[PDB]
C-alpha cells in the first residue's frame, strides 16, 4: 500500500544516511590543516565591457579564452573580443527574456534560452557575414535556466519544469530526458570528460546524472533553500553548489556526501553564480550584495573579494587557461578581472 | 555568395568609365570591399578599398586622385568611377569582399572581374620562381619574400596566398601565415617566419594547377607578388 | 596608431556595432512595459484581446505610446525565480473575475496572488492597475444569490453596488505600503472600450512620477 | 567702519567661493561621464562647470584686489572680472533651462519621454554658452577700459544685458517653477500623498535664485540709470557678490544632492 | 499515480543505496593532491608578470 511504500522509502533513506555517515572518517578541513593558505589575493579589473543596456544574466567564455558571449535583457547576445574589448558580434534575440547562454567548445555556435522555454542555437560561421539562428530546440514546459554544449550536435538543457533534457541538434529532438527532480532545476555543469553532469534544483538538492544511461546516479542534500548555481571541480570527482540559503557547499562524487561549507555570518544574500579556478584552488562565487567572493576551496575562509559592481552579480566565468575571470551584473557591465 | 562585376569595354585614352559590382548571396553591408587589378600578362595589383558602412577609403598611389570608389548598401552594389583613363589602365578588374573581425578570413571571395581595354615605403613581395613543372602526386613547395617583417606586435603575420586557375578568378587558400581557408583541400599548407614564407602542396592533383600569388595585408597599399606558375 | 590594418577595421566594426546598439536601445526606452497577471479563467484573455510556450508578448499602441504587455500566466513554475526579470515595468495589470467569488475558493486564490505580488520586494514601487471584470455575470449572480452565501464577514447589504465596493475595498486593503505605490482599480466587462484609456492614464501618471524621480523632486 | 564691513564681506565671499568650488568639483566628478542616461544631467553638469568658473573667477578677483592695481594688475583683472560676468550670465541661463526642462517633464510627459531629442540638452547648453560668450564679448571689448572705455555706449550695452537677464530669465524661471508647483499640487496631491519634498525644493530653488543670483544683476542695473552716491556703492557690490557666491555654492547641493537617483 | 510514484521512488532509492563509496579522508586527499599538482599553472593563484598577461595591456 501507500503507507508500506512510504515506510520502505524512509527505511531506504535512513540506510543511505547511515552508509554516508559510516565512511566519513574525518572532515575536509581537518586534512586541509597546517597547509599554507592562499592569502589575501587582490585582483584588479583589466577590461570593462560597455555595450549592454540592461541586466546581464549569463556569460560564457570561449574555449580559446578570448571570445566571450553574454546575454542581456535588451534582447542582445554580444560576443566580445576580451583582449581588445572589441564587439565581434551582436545577435538580436527573438525573446529578450534570456536567463542562460552557452558557447560551443568548437566555437562555431552559441546557445541561449529563457522564459520562452526554447533553446536557440545560432551559427557563428556562415558563408554570409551574419550570425544566423541554426536551431530552436523546443519541448520544455518551463523556463530554460541553463544549457551547455556537449559537442556541435549535442546540448543538455535544464528547465523550470523540474526536468533536464539532452538534445540532438541536427534533428531538434530530445534523445533522453532526466526527470525525477522536484522543483525547478536552476543550474547544470557538464563533467570535464562530458560523461556525467550535475544539476541543482529548487528542492535544495543536487543530482548527478549519467548522460549515456539517462538515469540519476547520486543525490546530494544539505542546503535549506533552492540552489541557484552549480559547477564541476576540474578533477571531475567533486562539485560546488551555491544557494539562496546564502552559503556554498562542496560535494564529492565518490564519498557521496558534503565535504565542507563556505559561508560567513556577515553574508545574508544568496549565491547567483559559482565557478572554480584552474587546479580548483579558488572558488569564485557571485552574491546578491553586489560583490563576488574568492574562497579558498581547500579551506573555508575568504581569499578575497573583487566587488566593482553597482548591482547584483548574476554570472561569472573563468577561462580555460585560468588567465582571467569575467563577471557580469545587473548594472549592465561585464568586467574582466586578473 | 556571388559577385558579378559589370562595366569595362573599349575606352578611348583620356576618357572615363564606371565599374559596378552587383553582390548577392551574402550580407553586403557588413563586408569591406576591394577593387583589385590584373594586367593582361602581369600579376595582380590592388586598386581601391572601401570599409563597411562607407567609412575609411583607401586608394593606390598609381590611381589616387583619378579613381573613386563608392557603395550602395540598400542596392547591394559597389561602384568604381575612373577618370582620365591612361593607356596603363587596360586590365581585368576583380571585386573582393573582405570582413574584418577576430578570426575572420579577409579576401575570401573574389568576383569574376571585367575587362577594360584602352587604346594606345611600400612593402615589396618577390617570388623568384615561375613556370615550375611538376608531375601530379608529388609535393611542391613555393616561396615568397617580403621587404620587411609582416609579423605584427599582436602576433599575426599578415600574408595571404591566392590560387588563380587558367581562365578563372583567383581564390583564397591561406588567409594568414599558416591559416587554411574554408572549403580548400587540406593538402595545402602555409608556413614561414618573418620575411620568408612558403606554401606547400603534399599531393598536387590535376586541378590545383595555375598561378600562385602572395599578398601582404600589414599596411596599405596591399602589394602582391609576381606569380609563381605551376605546369603539369 | 600601434594598430595593424586589420585591427583598425576591427575597431571600426566594433564602433558600428556600438552605434547600432545605442540606436536599438534608444527606441526601447520609448516603449512602455506592462506585466499582465491574474489567476486562470479570470478574464485576462478578455482584457489582453481588446486589440491585436512561455511568455506571450503583445505590442499595441494608443495615442503615440507603444505598450509591450507580457502575459506570463502559462509558466506554472516557481514565481520567485523569474519575477525579478520584470523589475522595471511601468505597471502590473492584475486581472480578477468578480463572478469567481464562489467557484479552494477562486476569489481566495485571486486575493492570495494579489497579496503575493503587490507586496513583492521587486514591485515595491510599481503601480498596479487592478481590473475587476465579468461584472455583468457578477450582477446576474448577485441577483440570483447574495455574496453572503460564501463570504462570512460581509455584514453589508446584498446589493450589487455594495458588494462590488466591498470587494474593491478588500482588494486595496491587501497592500501593506500605500505610500510607495498607487493601486488603480477599474470595473470592466466583456463589452468595454475604456480599458485602454484607463491604462494609458495610469501609465501617464507613472511617467510623470518617473520624471519627477529623475529630477529628484520626488 | 564701512571698510571693516567690506573686508568682512570679502573674507566671507572668499570662504564661500572655496566651498562652492570644492562642491562643484565633486559634482563635476561624480556626474562627469556617468548618469547621462538621465535627461536632466547634462544641464546639471553644465551648470556645475559654469558655477565653478564663476567662483574661481571671483575668488581670484578678490585675491588680487588686495594688491595695488597700477600696471601689473588692472589688465588681467578686468578681463577676469568680465570672465566672472560671463560665468554668472551662463549660470543664470542654465538655471532657467533647468527649471523649464523640469516644468516640461511634467506638463508634457509623453513628449518628454518618447519625442524629446536626445541631444536637445547638449546643443541647448552649447547655444547658451555661445550666446553668453558673444554678449560678454560685446560687453568687454566695448565697455571695459581695456579696449573701449565708452560711457554712453557702455551704458546702453549694460542696460541691454541687464534688461535681457532680468526681464527674460526671471519671468521664465519663476513662471516655469510656479507652473510645476501648481501642476503637482493640483493633479498629483489630490489623489496620492502630498509630495512635500517637491514643494520644498522648488520653493527653495526659486527663493535662492530670486534672493541671491538676481542682486548682482540689479546692482548692474542701478549702477547706471541713477545717481547713487559712491559711499554705499562698495557695500552694495560686496553684498551682491556675497549673494551670488551663496547661490553658486548652494546650487550643487539643491540640484545634485537632492536630485540624486542614479548616483545611489 | 501515487503507487507508481512510490514505486519509482523506492527503486531510485534502492539504486542509490547500492552505490559503492570511499572514505571521505581519501577523497579529500585526492582533492588536495589535484590542487597541489596543478598549482603552478594557476594564474589567479599567483599573478603572472605583465609580460605574460594578455589582459595587462
Ligand atoms: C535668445 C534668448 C534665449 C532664450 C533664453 C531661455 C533659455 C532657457 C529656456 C529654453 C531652453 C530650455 C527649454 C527646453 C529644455 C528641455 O526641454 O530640454
Ligand atoms: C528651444 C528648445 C525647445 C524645447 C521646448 C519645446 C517643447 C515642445 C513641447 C511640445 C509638446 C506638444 C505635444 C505634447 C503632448 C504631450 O503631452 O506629450
Ligand atoms: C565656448 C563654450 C563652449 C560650449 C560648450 C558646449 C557644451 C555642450 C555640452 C557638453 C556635454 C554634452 C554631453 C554629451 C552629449 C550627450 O550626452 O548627448
Amino acid at each position: 500500500e501507500l503507507d508500506q511504500l512510504r515506510q520502505e522509502a524512509e527505511q531506504l533513506k535512513n540506510q543511505i544516511r547511515d552508509a554516508r555517515k559510516a565512511c566519513a572518517d574525518a572532515t575536509l578541513s581537518q586534512i586541509t590543516n597546517n597547509i599554507d593558505p592562499v592569502g589575501r589575493i587582490q585582483m584588479r579589473t583589466r577590461r570593462t565591457l560597455r555595450g549592454h543596456l540592461a541586466k546581464i544574466y549569463a556569460m560564457h567564455w570561449g574555449t580559446d579564452s578570448r571570445l566571450l558571449v553574454s546575454a542581456s535583457q535588451d534582447g542582445k547576445l554580444i560576443i566580445w573580443d576580451s583582449y581588445t574589448t572589441n564587439k565581434v558580434h551582436a545577435i538580436p534575440l527573438r525573446s529578450s527574456w534570456v536567463m542562460t547562454c552557452a558557447y560551443a567548445p568548437s566555437g562555431n555556435y552559441v546557445a541561449c534560452g529563457g522564459l520562452d522555454n526554447i533553446c536557440s542555437i545560432y551559427n557563428l560561421k556562415t558563408r554570409e557575414g551574419n550570425v544566423r539562428v541554426s536551431r530552436e530546440l523546443a519541448g520544455h514546459t518551463g523556463y530554460l535556466s541553463c544549457c551547455r554544449f556537449l559537442d556541435d550536435n549535442q546540448i543538455v538543457t535544464s528547465s523550470g519544469d523540474t526536468t533536464c533534457a539532452l538534445w540532438d541538434i541536427e534533428t531538434g529532438q530530445q534523445t533522453t530526458t532526466f526527470t525525477g527532480h522536484t522543483g525547478d532545476v536552476m543550474s547544470l555543469s557538464l563533467a570535464p570528460d562530458t560523461r556525467l553532469f550535475v544539476s541543482g534544483a529548487c528542492d535544495a538538492s543536487a543530482k548527478l546524472w549519467d548522460v549515456r544511461e539517462g538515469m540519476c546516479r547520486q543525490t546530494f542534500t544539505g542546503h535549506e533553500s533552492d540552489i541557484n548555481a552549480i559547477c564541476f571541480f576540474p578533477n571531475g570527482n567533486a562539485f560546488a553548489t551555491g544557494s539562496d540559503d546564502a552559503t556554498c557547499r562542496l560535494f564529492d562524487l565518490r564519498a557521496d556526501q558534503e565535504l565542507m561549507t563556505y559561508s560567513h555570518d556577515n553574508i545574508i544574500c544568496g549565491i547567483t553564480s559559482v565557478s572554480f579556478s584552474k587546479s580548483g584552488r579558488l572558488l569564485l562565487a557571485g552574491y546578491d550584495d553586489f560583490n563576488c567572493n574568492v574562497w579558498d576551496a581547500l579551506k573555508a575562509d575568504r581569499a578575497g573579494v573583487l566587488a566593482g559592481h553597482d548591482n547584483r552579480v548574476s554570472c561569472l566565468g573563468v577561462t580555460d587557461d585560468g588567465m582571467a575571470v569575467a563577471t557580469g551584473s545587473w548594472d549592465s557591465f561585464l568586467k574582466i578581472w586578473n | 555568395v556571388q559577385l558579378v562585376e559589370s562595366g569595362g569595354g573599349l575606352v578611348q585614352p583620356g576618357g572615363s568609365r564606371k565599374l559596378s559590382c552587383s553582390a548577392s548571396g551574402f550580407a553586403f553591408s557588413s563586408f569591406g570591399m576591394h577593387w583589385v587589378r590584373q594586367a593582361p600578362e602581369k600579376g595582380l595589383e590592388w586598386v581601391a578599398y572601401i570599409s563597411s558602412g562607407s567609412g575609411t577609403i583607401y586608394y593606390a598611389d598609381t590611381v589616387k586622385g583619378r579613381f573613386t570608389i563608392s557603395r550602395d548598401d540598400p542596392k547591394n552594389t559597389l561602384f568604381l568611377q575612373m577618370t582620365s583613363l591612361r593607356s596603363e589602365d587596360t586590365a581585368m578588374y576583380y571585386c573582393v569582399r573582405s570582413i574584418y573581425y577576430y578570426g575572420s578570413s579577409p579576401f575570401d571571395f573574389w568576383g569574376q572581374g571585367t575587362t577594360l581595354t584602352v587604346s594606345s615605403s611600400d612593402i615589396v613581395m618577390t617570388q623568384a620562381t615561375s613556370s615550375v613543372p611538376v608531375t601530379p602526386g608529388e609535393s611542391v613547395s613555393i616561396s615568397c619574400r617580403s621587404s620587411k617583417s609582416l609579423l605584427h606586435s599582436n602576433g599575426n603575420t599578415y600574408l595571404y596566398w591566392f590560387l588563380q586557375r587558367p581562365g578563372q578568378s583567383p581564390q583564397l587558400l591561406i588567409y594568414r601565415m599558416s591559416n587554411l581557408a574554408s572549403g580548400v583541400p587540406d593538402r595545402f599548407s602555409g608556413s614561414g617566419s618573418g620575411t620568408a614564407f612558403t606554401l606547400t602542396i603534399s599531393r598536387l592533383e590535376a586541378e590545383d594547377v595555375g598561378v600562385y600569388y602572395c599578398m601582404q595585408h600589414l599596411e596599405y597599399p596591399l602589394t602582391f607578388g609576381a606569380g609563381t606558375k605551376l605546369e603539369l | 596608431c600601434t594598430l595593424s590594418a586589420e585591427d583598425k577595421a576591427a575597431v571600426e566594426r566594433s564602433k558600428m556595432i556600438d552605434r547600432n546598439l545605442r540606436e536599438d536601445g534608444e527606441k526601447a526606452a520609448r516603449e512602455v512595459k506592462l506585466l499582465l497577471l491574474g489567476a486562470g479563467e479570470s478574464g485576462k484573455s478578455t482584457i489582453v484581446k481588446q486589440m491585436k510556450t512561455g511568455i506571450v508578448e503583445t505590442h499595441f499602441t494608443f495615442k503615440d505610446l507603444h505598450f509591450k504587455m507580457f502575459d506570463v500566466g502559462a509558466q506554472r513554475s516557481e514565481r520567485k525565480k523569474w519575477i525579478h526579470c520584470f523589475e522595471g515595468v511601468a505597471a502590473i495589470i492584475f486581472c480578477v473575475a468578480l463572478s469567481d467569488y464562489d467557484l479552494m475558493n477562486r476569489m481566495h486564490e485571486s486575493m492570495k496572488l494579489f497579496d503575493s505580488i503587490c507586496n513583492n520586494k521587486w514591485f515595491t514601487d510599481t503601480s498596479i492597475i487592478l481590473f475587476l471584470n465579468k461584472k455583468d455575470l457578477f450582477e446576474e449572480k448577485i441577483k440570483k444569490s447574495p455574496l453572503t452565501i460564501c463570504y462570512q464577514e460581509y455584514a453589508g447589504s446584498n446589493t450589487y453596488e455594495e458588494a462590488a465596493a466591498y470587494i474593491q475595498c478588500q482588494f486595496e486593503d491587501l497592500n501593506k505600503r500605500k505610500d510607495t505605490k498607487e493601486i488603480y482599480t477599474h470595473f470592466t466587462c466583456s463589452t468595454d472600450t475604456k480599458n485602454v484609456q484607463f491604462v494609458f492614464d495610469a501609465v501617464t501618471d507613472v511617467i510623470i512620477k518617473n520624471n519627477l524621480k529623475d529630477c529628484g523632486l520626488f | 567702519t564701512v571698510h571693516t564691513a567690506y573686508l568682512v564681506l570679502s573674507s566671507l565671499a572668499m570662504f564661500t567661493c572655496l566651498c562652492g568650488m570644492a562642491g562643484n568639483s565633486m559634482v563635476i566628478w561624480l556626474l562627469g561621464f556617468r548618469m547621462h542616461r538621465n535627461p536632466f544631467c547634462i544641464y546639471i553638469l553644465n551648470l556645475a562647470a559654469a558655477d565653478l568658473l564663476f567662483l574661481f573667477s571671483m575668488a581670484s578677483t578678490l585675491s588680487l584686489e588686495t594688491q595695488p592695481l597700477v600696471n601689473t594688475t588692472d589688465k588681467v583683472h578686468e578681463l577676469m572680472k568680465r570672465l566672472m560676468y560671463f560665468a554668472y550670465t551662463v549660470g543664470l541661463s542654465l538655471l532657467t533651462a533647468i527649471s523649464t526642462q523640469r516644468c516640461l517633464s511634467v506638463l508634457f510627459p509623453i513628449w518628454f519621454k518618447c519625442h524629446r531629442p536626445r541631444h536637445l540638452s547638449a546643443w541647448v547648453c552649447g547655444l547658451l554658452w555661445t550666446l553668453c560668450l558673444l554678449m560678454n564679448g560685446l560687453t568687454s571689448s566695448f565697455c571695459s577700459k581695456f579696449l573701449k572705455f565708452n560711457e554712453d555706449r557702455c551704458f546702453r550695452v549694460d542696460m541691454v544685458q541687464a534688461a535681457l537677464i532680468m526681464g527674460v530669465l526671471t519671468p521664465v524661471m519663476t513662471l516655469s517653477s510656479l507652473t510645476l508647483f501648481v501642476w503637482v499640487r493640483r493633479s498629483s496631491q489630490q489623489w496620492r500623498r502630498q509630495p512635500t519634498r517637491l514643494f520644498v525644493v522648488v520653493l527653495a530653488s526659486v527663493l535662492v535664485f530670486l534672493i541671491c543670483s538676481l542682486p548682482l544683476s540689479i546692482y548692474w542695473f542701478v549702477l547706471y540709470w541713477l545717481s547713487l552716491p559712491p559711499e554705499m556703492q562698495v557695500l552694495c557690490f560686496s553684498l551682491s557678490r556675497l549673494s551670488s557666491s551663496v547661490s553658486s555654492s548652494a546650487n550643487p547641493v539643491i540640484y545634485f544632492l537632492v536630485g540624486s537617483r542614479r548616483s545611489h | 499515480a501515487s503507487i507508481a510514484q512510490a514505486r519509482k521512488l523506492v527503486e531510485q532509492l534502492k539504486m542509490e543505496a547500492n552505490i559503492d563509496r570511499i572514505k571521505v579522508s581519501k577523497a579529500a586527499a585526492d582533492l588536495m593532491a589535484y590542487c597541489e599538482a596543478h598549482a603552478k599553472e594557476d594564474p589567479l593563484l599567483t599573478p603572472v608578470p605583465a609580460s605574460e598577461n594578455p589582459f595587462r595591456e
